[PDB]
């Protein structure tokens, strides 16, 4: 049924843009909250951004704006690091939102992402 | 914009203790709110949604409740499998002041 | 201002295309107006957040 799996995590050089996927598969509804969750090692989960996907209605952290675009496809949810730093190392996780009441019931397992110069 | 101030850091209880976590919302949110569980190496894992409700195949032993700006997650029988992350997550994404996790706290077992 | 009159509009153009994905069609009325009402309070809440 409902899953979510996250890839294109790598080790970056700082600046060298970078795109995550997240394929989107057993979803019964059409639209909804496909959001995308990050965690650097040792640390708290972190909100960047969401895209409801019937439409092109994004939504971003306030710090993740600029640094991140996020992008809808027929099967796949992008997430493009438009010029990744060393504070942007991480697990990137897809989280969807099946009622589109706010809460998040379906977990990618994440997607390494390293920054290193 | 919004902040969800969660306390305490970490916690050490024994088996068959009560746990109290704590997440004060920066604005009125309602029921906008969600408890999560995370052990190292694994996605989060939903335990209560709408402030109060217990989700699907969630131990009983989870409670979670919100006065005003304040909420609470209850854990009433702690067992060692209890030990983990715990985060609450506030807001909407269109809301003006988007969605935002708590800074988690860590469970310890005794 | 700016970001915040842009986040206002993309909110109730969002609002907008939640009410036109649940368009009017015995269970599928008490079905159509269970949503009505979640897209209600939705939109209701959403739109608190811009008037403080």
């Amino acid at each position: 049924q409902e899953q979510l799996v996250e890839s294109g995590g790598r080790l970056v050089t700082p600046g060298t843009a970078l795109t995550l996927t997240c394929k989107v598969s057993g979803f019964s509804l059409s639209g909804f909250w496909l959001n995308w969750v990050r965690q650097a090692p040792g640390k708290g989960l972190e909100w960047v951004g969401a895209i409801y996907r019937g439409s092109g209605s994004e939504w971003y952290a306030s710090w993740a704006k600029g640094r991140f675009t996020i992008s809808d496809t027929s099967t796949t949810v992008t997430l493009k690091l438009t010029s990744p730093t060393t504070e942007d190392t991480a697990t990137y996780f897809c989280a969807a939102d099946t009622t589109d009441n706010g809460y998040f019931t379906i977990w990618g397992p994440g997607t390494l992402v390293t920054v290193s110069s | 914009e919004l902040v969800m101030t969660q306390t305490p850091s970490s916690v050490s209880e024994p088996v068959g203790g009560t746990v109290t976590i704590k997440c004060q919302a920066s604005q009125s949110i309602s029921s906008w709110l969600s408890w999560y569980q995370q052990k190292p190496g694994q996605p989060p894992k939903l335990l209560i949604y709408d402030a109060s409700n217990l989700a699907s195949g969630v131990p009983s032993r989870f409670m979670g409740s919100g006065s005003g700006t304040e909420y609470t997650l209850t854990i009433s029988g702690v067992q060692r499998e209890d030990a983990a992350t715990y985060y609450c997550l506030g807001g909407y994404p269109a809301a003006s002041y988007r969605t935002a996790f708590g800074g988690g706290t860590e469970l310890e077992i005794i | 201002s700016g970001d915040s009159d842009e986040d206002l509009l993309k909110a109730v153009r969002l609002i907008k295309f939640l009410y036109q994905s649940n368009p009017p069609p015995r269970n599928r009325r008490r079905r159509w107006r269970e949503r009505q009402r979640q897209i209600h309070s939705i939109s209701e809440r959403i739109l608190s957040t811009y008037l403080g």
